[PDB]
């Protein structure tokens, strides 16, 4: 029943964990405990296997797990900056290349997975710095160009006419823009990894660069040259939505150094590059 | 050749070495030379595509003169063909002009993924379609000794695109004025 | 017994006598590809029992000292009977795999290899910036790659075994299909993986589905040092099936 | 785009744009 | 059913595109692939025809390639500025002859096309450059002078009272205007094209002209004089709502030059007035 | 139209605007190997659209004094892709074929071809005793054999057109399957053979089922002997299936 | 302006102004 | 999230979010 099912939603009771259930002393030659991990399984023993249980009802619930909910939050994924200095034609628009790998809280998260596939929601938190005192009217355009699509030049080129491309207009004082983006992939998922290169040659690329093309995103204070200079920072947050993920790895235990690829550095004294804390001796808790 | 309608046409005349190339393309459907034909330029509006492609070609010689070419396609992940031995070993029709002037070649959907980017990209080439020569033009004596070729494009009922972008192919350098 | 194991793919037959059961790559089978899920329009070739037999490849040394030793699929069968000729004369391949790597030792042995099947590792280098392993060094061929051996170069991938060749720690690789052999328990290991991918086919000339790692996790060792104790690893494909067929390509 | 269901507990799961993309999170397993 | 219908607009797969056969080898006297382009026809010869093609079920739309879909993008068609200088009286409004064919990209597409049929959507986008510091409470009023109304000639004209004409006034601050124009022609379609003359003399006027009077947009700060002087910028955008074409035409090769004509110049190297770029020679790919 | 012909085979497609029918040899229509009549037990590898395609030799100058060509099958096919392949990695192969040959000039040339099929065309040796045809010279490959080129070698094959290169009169060559490209009916000739042999599979690379031969019978003759008259062959087998897989046999 | 349809899945395909020209994109074919 | 009664005076106790929390004030007793 969609209403029982809705009561669920309103809950976060659709995944219940199972119950314990009450165990007694045994004596068998059957021996749960015992197994054979070079099997590569893991042992399905149970508390009630190993100690005498009492029952208890489970009320916790795997809902927050889900993978929708893992990757179903906001986070920072670009810092474009648009910093009026001496030259406003110039300073005015700027351009980046598309992806989701320049901040590590996200990037992680979406590395626990070997392919994914997701609709996105964008939300761009743009901040006026008034740096000279006032601010005026400030009106801002944010155009996506795919791949190919000519990308302007020139604070006055004609391709922020946007006579195709999606541009999104705000006016300074309006509530944050925010769109959603289908499932934007020429293949059926995301590849989070790949193992491959666009040629056979010594000079061929390595990795998802080679696959995850997004295009670029092209931006511009619409407002003509003001009197007092001011600091855009427009902040774009992505967040997954209708999110299925395949082919779980494992999370990224050093820090990250660039885009698109795995690479890493590591100092003199490995102990310090990742998470593991040295422990005194094997008996020091 | 730019600029004259000499650059639609494609020459063929009495070879005296066999199996030489006549034309080699790319087949990605935003590459030039097809970039400015109608399918091109539509494509150019889009930033996916997928389908297969169809290409006539339409010999333009006397009534009496013969000739026997082979159209090829090769799949990526490799060069362009170096021979007709080479070519011959991929996708392939050939042509016998007869009474019918119009031959056709079917350029089919082979890619690792859905769709490809209309724009160049390394991952999403298409493959190369060259001519050949399989056997000869051959004319009966006081004909003239050369003979054009009309080449087309359209696509197949599989020909889709996606996701519309602003084209590359035109541009505005300065005000349209009254 | 389920100590004993025959798998027979084409004109190969191989037995060992004491495994440690098998691991099916997911849980799935590997199949052919579908109508439905299918993208290239011609018909694929299927050689069936000429590429879908057992090919065993160079066999390694393990000593008290090795690291660990890695090939990558399909490369490592790029010159393979027929699989191999068809990988090049295709544009498009798609395969699955069973692989049963193999060491035998004696009851006065004692070691461990953890062996395992990544899909997409894609290796990083170390400390060289944004250089990225090169073609070269991620197709080493039936040779595959002897950790810690090789001479540096710039595009040469990372030897950390710990950290898996790309920046996550060896204790979690369990993640992936997986199983180990352990010389006191078994002496083989048996693992069918499915056709992974993001594309219902690809070029198996550019692009490596899995990879086969094994790292010894428990250094070998017994008072009879002077036997050699060999690895050897056979891997047959299954399902294989390829498209766009054309001339040969030759790499490099 | 309006799911009514009916129980009177009325669910009323509206769909206010024409693109899936749209909607918000989904709905679990 | 509306309803299937509804879900066939929500996930795009109104027009979806027909599969891929299995075909097999043949040896026959029926030759698909020979024809004869003579005939103005194109040959229909599908990959079955061909070659041994699988069977493959498609799953790609064509909805998005649609007529609705290909014009029914907002795209700038204008650009107003308001430059207070040294006279507000005087540079404080202004009007512009409406058209559709100062702004190539959206010229470019409704050219693709000899008659088109639509409503219109129209949204404006004002920016208030603050010249001098402040920019005060600027109100805009934009009014629409359909063919044979008075014009006004100065900021306080009686023609701004807008008895019957269409005004909109906007506020800084405020959302971007945005109205809806039902189709305006006298005629059934618009001509886009239109090989004729609005006389038989030698002084007659050809094409478009002739036939897209669309009136003027006058346009004034409503605001009276203010210390800080103010540059506003109003950009229009147009989007084709409810659209209808006839009869496709090639697309424009080279540059526009003026609005309602085709012409054209070149240069002494015409291989830069197109897209084309030269080959090398017939067999360099 | 009965002049009109289209031969689809894997990824080609042949056309002829100008044929005289098909000839189907001995009328049977080639087909894979049933169980009653094999003999082998091993599951055969059937290449399908991979190898059962057109594949075109090299292309040959027809003039005056042209005395005649011939190849051998499979002979011919040796070195074309995967079909070539699979003869070399098995020991049993098994074939059918489209020939389809190839040969315009114009309505005001004359000349006529005789195109023919020979199953077991045994060549002899003239004037050498009992020293027969050199394994080398009935393997010409992909560029058969011009007749009256090559310079005499004691195991040279006879190069007699008029006696069929082994002892019997040319006019009778018509009991083999066999078609006329007489330029001013026709510019190609379409024979389709099934497997011929004694046996249900053999090896392909030391026995030659079928032999082309093309003999001019009516000399090549125009007002514009410039003009290059070539004659092109393109071969497709048809249910190839190969059987005893094993290492590539490398000959010489 | 409200095309009500049932199936519950109801579509309320809601037309806010008088007049044709302000609803939005037209529906395919 | 729509609790319709009917009495006609026919209530309707909606909830505009998808989580318990975010509801208002409570019934009493
Ligand atoms: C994998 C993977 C998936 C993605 C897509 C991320 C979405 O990227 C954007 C962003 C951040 C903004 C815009 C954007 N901003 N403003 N507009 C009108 N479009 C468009 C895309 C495709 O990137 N990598
Ligand atoms: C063909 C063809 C069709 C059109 C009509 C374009 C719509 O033109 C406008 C615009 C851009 C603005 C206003 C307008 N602006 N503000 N108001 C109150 N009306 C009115 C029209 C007719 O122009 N050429
Ligand atoms: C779904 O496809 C259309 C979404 C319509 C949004 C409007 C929802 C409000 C409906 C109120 C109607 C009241 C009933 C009489
Ligand atoms: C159509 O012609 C009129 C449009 C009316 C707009 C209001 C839509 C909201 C209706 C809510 C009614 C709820 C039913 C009890
Ligand atoms: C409850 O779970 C969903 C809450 C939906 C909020 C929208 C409420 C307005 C519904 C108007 C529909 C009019 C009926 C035709
Ligand atoms: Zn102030």
């Amino acid at each position: 029943n969609p209403v029982e099912r809705y009561v669920d939603e309103v809950l976060n009771e659709v995944l219940v964990v199972p119950n314990i259930n009450q165990s007694h002393p045994t004596t068998s030659n059957a021996a749960p405990v015992l197994d054979a991990a070079e099997t590569g399984h893991t042992n399905k023993i149970q508390p009630e296997d190993t100690i005498e249980t009492r029952y208890v009802q489970s009320s916790q619930t795997l809902d927050e797990m889900s993978v929708e909910s893992f990757l179903g939050r906001s986070g920072c994924i670009h810092e474009s900056v648009l910093d009026i200095v001496d030259n406003y034609n110039d300073q005015s628009f700027t351009k980046w290349n598309i992806n989701l790998q320049e901040m590590a809280q996200i990037r992680r998260k979406f590395e626990m997975f070997t392919y994914a596939r997701f609709d996105s929601e964008i939300t761009m938190v743009p901040s006026v710095a008034a740096k000279d005192g006032h601010i005026g009217h400030i009106v801002m355009q944010y155009m996506y160009v795919p791949p190919g699509a000519p990308i302007p030049t020139t604070r006055d080129d004609y391709a922020w006419q946007s006579g195709t491309n999606a541009s999104v207009f705000w006016q300074h004082g309006q509530p944050f823009p925010r769109f959603s983006l289908p499932f934007l992939s020429i293949a059926s998922a995301y590849y989070m990894f790949y193992d491959g290169y666009d040629g056979d040659t010594y000079k061929s690329r390595y990795g998802t660069v080679v696959t995850n093309d997004m295009g670029t995103l092209c931006s511009r204070i619409v407002t003509s040259e003001q009197l007092h200079k001011v600091k855009v920072v427009t902040r774009i947050y992505h967040k997954a939505k209708h999110t299925k993920a395949w082919c779980p790895r494992p999370p990224r235990a050093v820090q990250y150094s660039h885009t698109h690829t795995t690479n890493y550095k590591l100092s003199s004294e490995v102990h310090n590059d990742v998470a593991i804390r040295p422990r005194t001796n094997l008996t020091t808790v | 050749n730019i600029g004259n309608v000499s650059m639609y046409t494609v020459t063929l005349s009495p070879q005296t070495k066999l199996a030489e190339e006549i034309f080699a393309i790319k087949v990605d459907i935003a590459s030039h030379p097809l970039a400015t034909t109608l399918i091109g330029e539509i494509a150019s509006y889009f930033t996916h595509w997928t389908g297969s492609l169809r290409f006539s070609f339409m010999f333009c010689g006397t009534a009496n003169t013969t000739l026997k070419v082979l159209l090829a396609y090769t799949p990526p992940g490799i060069g362009k063909p170096r021979s007709r031995k080479e070519a011959m070993l991929g996708t392939h029709v050939v042509w016998d002009v007869g009474l019918q002037s119009t031959v056709s070649l079917v350029v089919p959907w082979i890619s690792a993924s859905q769709y490809r980017f209309t724009t160049p990209d390394t991952y999403s080439s298409a493959g190369y379609i060259t001519c050949w020569y399989q056997t000869n033009f051959v004319v009966p004596p006081n004909t003239p000794n050369t003979a054009e070729m009309l080449c087309f494009v359209s696509g197949c009922k599989d020909f889709c695109l996606r996701m519309a972008r602003d084209t590359d192919l035109h541009k505005q350098t300065g005000p349209i004025t009254q | 017994s389920d100590r004993i194991i025959q798998i027979t793919r084409g004109d190969s037959t191989i037995t060992s006598q004491d495994v440690a059961n098998a691991v099916v790559g997911y849980g799935v089978w590997p199949h052919y590809l579908t109508p439905q899920d299918a993208t290239a329009i011609d018909k694929p070739t299927q050689p069936d029992t000429s590429s879908n037999r057992f090919y065993t490849l160079d066999s390694k040394m393990w000593n008290s000292t090795s690291k660990g030793w890695w090939w990558k699929l399909p490369d490592a069968l790029k010159d393979m009977g027929i699989f191999g000729e068809n990988m090049f004369y295709h544009f498009l391949g798609r395969s699955g795999y069973t692989v049963h790597v193999q060491c035998n030792a004696s009851k006065f042995h004692q070691g461990t290899l953890l062996v395992v099947m990544i899909p997409e590792h894609q290796l990083a280098t170390v400390n060289k910036g944004n250089v990225n392993a090169g073609y070269k060094y991620t197709h080493p061929g039936e040779a595959g790659r002897e950790v810690g051996t090789q001479v540096e170069n710039e595009k040469q991938p990372s030897d950390d075994n710990w950290l898996n060749f790309d920046g996550t720690l060896l204790g979690n690789l369990l993640i992936f299909p997986h199983q180990f052999i352990n010389l006191r328990s078994n002496n083989s290991a048996t693992l069918i993986v499915p056709y992974v991918n993001a594309v219902p086919m690809d070029s198996m000339v550019r692009h490596n589905n899995w990879s086969l790692v094994i790292i010894p996790v428990c250094q070998l060792q017994s008072n009879n040092i002077s036997n050699i104790v060999p690895i050897t690893v056979s891997i047959s494909p299954m399902c294989a099936e390829f498209s766009g067929a054309r001339a040969k390509t030759v790499v490099q | 785009g309006a799911q009514v269901s009916r129980q009177s507990l009325n669910y009323f799961n509206i769909n206010y744009f024409k693109d899936a993309a749209s909607s918000g999170a989904s709905r679990l397993d």
